[PDB]
RNA sequence: GAACUCGCUGUGAUGCAGUGUACCCGCGGCAAGA
RNA sequence: GUAACGGGGCUAAACCAUGCACCGAAGCUGCGGCAGCGACGCGCGUUGUUGGGUAGGGGAGCGUUCUGUAAGCCUGCGAAGGUGUGCUGUGAGGCAUGCUGGAGGUAUCAGAAGUGCGAAUGCUGACAUAAGUAACGAUAAAGCGGGUGAAAAGCCCGCUCGCCGGAAGACCAAGGGUUCCUGUCCAACGUUAAUCGGGGCAGGGUGAGUCGACCCCUAAGGCGAGGCCGAAAGGCGU
RNA sequence: GUGAAGAGGGAAACAACCCAGACCGCCAGCUAAGGUCCCAAAGUCAUGGUUAAGUGGGA
RNA sequence: AGGACCGAACCGACUAAUGUUGAAAAAUUAGCGGAUGACUUGUGGCUGGGGGUGAAAGGCCAAUCAAACCGGGAGAUAGU
RNA sequence: CCCGGCGAGGGGAGUGAAAAAGAACCUGAAACCGUGUACGUACAAGCAGUGGGAGCACGCAGGCGUGUGACUGCGUACC
RNA sequence: GGUUAAGCGACUAAGCGUACACGGUGGAUGCCCUGGCAGUCAGAGGCGAUGAAGGACGUGCUAAUCUGCGAUAAGCGUCGG
């Protein structure tokens, strides 16, 4: 018995395209450069979900930094006080906190200075 | 209430007509039939007749009033190419595409 | 470039251009109406408008000198029989252009030239 | 003389941005007829600053 | 092949790194590069 | 073209030594999940350990067309196909559903393959790009009035102008095969428009004892009764 | 040893150097090389010296 | 008288430009050579593929020639 | 019947279950070409994506969803 | 409230990009079968100088082509259905 072939390809095609929405000029319309540019995204996502916490990590450091340097210390010794204090909130709290209470910062920075005496 | 005349497989590339049809988008059909007549582009002439035709089908078929249309939607779409060969030096053969378009007006009073 | 020069050469040579003119001049004599291209209605001022002063002065050196520049004894006789007089106390500009259009052949502009009196 | 690459739609878009022609900015009106005409041109009905100029 | 298609220096170059410069889009030319 | 710190810039923000912090990977730890293998208690529960990967080897699957299941089952209260959306599987996929479509489809389980491709050679159709860019086919030449017509630079009529005149005129053969004439038509064809045309459609038109062919006669040469040659095909020739 | 058949971090860029070998997800934590004045996450940190040549930062 | 001389038709293609997706799968323009002869041309015939023809160019033999074209052996055989 | 050239083509009307079944006629994909709407875009440099992400428009108790993507980290097309 | 100065600052889109909606082009896909393809089983194994195979021309109320026919020309006689 005689198998058209182009069914399960034409299938296969329309799901790339209909991922590649929103790419520019052929990149969305063309299957061709449509599928690399669809793996490539793909590459990507999977490298930029480990950037991302790198990302948001240099983000909570940054912050912490100029909240510290607002209290009189800068970013590494107040995490070194921190730890002294047996203080266990992250780098994301911290951020937080920095930009959403700067009263309660000033008591962790206050409580850092003290463990580091 | 919206009235549509077309001129379809008209003898001229669809790039053309554009230009003359770009001119009276919008405009009062009175305002448009004023800019076709002095448009020395052979799109207008062919234009002027399918928003001349558009202009009677509202009176006639719909009865509305030709102080109130103005052009809505007028747009030239890509019609079916008719496909000559013309010889090439060398004995080389090129097509050449006879191309038409289909031109569409629509008048209504809002 | 061509700073102050004068004359259209409307795509011929001169022994065209002089031979299209003197047919022109000799019609626009003829019928004191014709219709042809705006440029050409220009230049054609430059050659009849000269030939009318010359019948103003009727003599046969000016006969013979309409007759070469026109080759035409109908149209001289006119010229000295007719626009000759009528234009007799008109100053120069004995002619009139008018704009009609364009042509659908080549979408030229257009204009009518006509002499000014037309009897009418 | 060969192209490299292809032009892309929107390059192509981008040089017909000059391509339009101008509309009919207005017309005059003759005093005696009426008709709308091309300024400094005869109706089409041989009309021109209130004379009849040519015949019909 | 697809383009959102600058120069310089470096590196084994419209596209990498650094840096400089550059409002958007056509038209007629010149042919240094592609 | 600074270009021989990555740059700014630095008298340390340079170099040496010591210390404590901190930053820093997909490494390690934390929490959730999946799988392979081995332990066990009963496919199921925990547990230990492993899980970069091309060629290649091994295991488990999905889908396409066709056959039996099938005189079954789904279906005009809408089949396949097309186009969206949602749910679902690690995935190849599957299901449901809106619009379109207007009559077929095929569960399950076995079986058979013209059974899975963006770039082997390519092949067929369609459509872009450059691009409304190049080009519009001899630089012998047109101007105007009138007519026709929806529309006239190009058709018709007229008057001027220009070009050929051992040809760009006239008459035939070869070849073509109705292109001839008239009426009518302008979709396509004509490198532009066209009312015009060697275009479309219809009708008409080719009259021979003397012109030509046929016919009689032969040239080069062809065929060739018998005949010569050759196993034959056939070759030669009166 | 690296790659071929291994991504990540570092050396400005980097084929083969250094750290290290990616089952998946998390906007959690500690570190490796290498780093902490700005570009650019972290010391304009502490102590003792040296250099005046912008040496450092090709000879 | 002349494989004589000058020179149109006619034949050729030495030269130069233009053309080179050309008007033309070799042409045009302006020069040039031959132009009563070993010239040129119409019509018909004959010579056929390792064969024909060749004043001789491995030229020509239907825009295909250091071995024509078509069909067949044949889906021949042959690589990164 | 109407516009048009006693055209082409179209708009009505009518036929039909259906005319988006109208002869260029079942279904009508993709490339390709447009019109409309939303957002972005005229001081901004390179595989055009990816992570973060404002604003705008719309759809749903304050944020979420869909479209768009200013700015910013990373980023040597595929065979 | 007014003026001046300083700072900051939206509203543009000639075009282009993305997304969606609606179209045009195009003729893929599905559905369809008076067509093919490969077999099995039989039949007949020839037609022609009583002019074959294959054609040309003609043949209608017929302008063309197809089928049939052959100056008796989409047919004639006869016997059956």
């Amino acid at each position: 018995a005689r198998v058209k072939r182009g069914v399960i390809a034409r299938a296969r095609h329309k799901k790339i395209l209909k991922q590649a929405k929103g790419y520019y000029g052929a990149r969305s319309r063309v299957y061709r450069v449509a599928f690399q540019a669809v793996i490539k995204a793909g590459q990507y996502a999977y490298r930029d979900r480990r950037q991302r916490k790198r990302q948001f990590r240099q983000l909570w450091i940054a912050r912490i930094n100029a909240a510290a340097r607002q209290n009189g210390i800068s970013y590494s010794k107040f995490i070194n006080g921190l730890k002294k204090a047996s203080v266990e909130i992250d780098r994301k709290i911290l951020a937080d906190i920095a930009v959403f209470d700067k009263v309660a910062f000033t008591a962790l920075v206050e409580k850092a200075k003290a463990a580091l005496a | 209430m919206e009235t549509i005349a077309k001129h379809r497989h008209a003898r001229s590339s669809a790039q053309k007509v554009r230009l003359v049809a770009d001119l009276i988008r919008g405009k009062k059909v009175s305002q448009a039939l004023d800019i076709l007549t002095y448009t020395n582009k052979k799109a207008a002439v062919l234009v002027k007749k399918v928003l001349e035709s558009a202009i009677a089908n509202a009176e006639h078929n719909d009865g509305a009033d030709i102080d109130d249309l103005k052009v809505t939607k007028i747009f030239v779409d890509e019609g079916p190419s008719m496909k000559r060969i013309m010889p090439r030096a060398k004995g080389r053969a090129d097509r050449i595409l006879k191309r038409t378009s289909h031109i569409t007006v629509v008048v209504s009073d809002r | 470039m061509r700073h102050r020069k004068s004359g259209r050469q409307l795509n011929r040579n001169s022994s065209h251009r002089q031979a299209m003119f003197r047919n022109m001049a000799g019609s626009l004599v003829r019928h004191e109406i014709i219709k042809t291209t705006l440029p050409k209605a220009k230049e054609l001022r430059r050659v009849v408008e000269p030939l009318i002063t010359l019948a103003k002065t009727d003599s046969v050196a000016n006969r013979r000198l309409a007759f070469a520049r026109t080759r035409d004894n109908e149209i001289v006789a006119k010229l000295f029989n007719e626009l000759g007089p009528r234009f007799a106390s008109r100053a120069g500009g004995y002619t009139r252009i008018l704009k009609c259009g364009f042509r659908a052949g080549d979408n030229a502009p257009m204009a009518y030239i006509e002499l000014v009196d037309r009897s009418e | 003389a060969v192209q490299q690459n292809k032009p892309t739609r929107s390059k192509r878009g981008m040089r017909r941005s000059h391509d339009a022609l101008t509309a009919v900015t207005s017309l005059s009106v003759d005093k005696t007829s009426g008709e709308k005409h091309l300024r400094h041109h005869i109706t089409a009905d041989g009309y021109y600053r209130g004379r009849k100029v040519i015949a019909k």
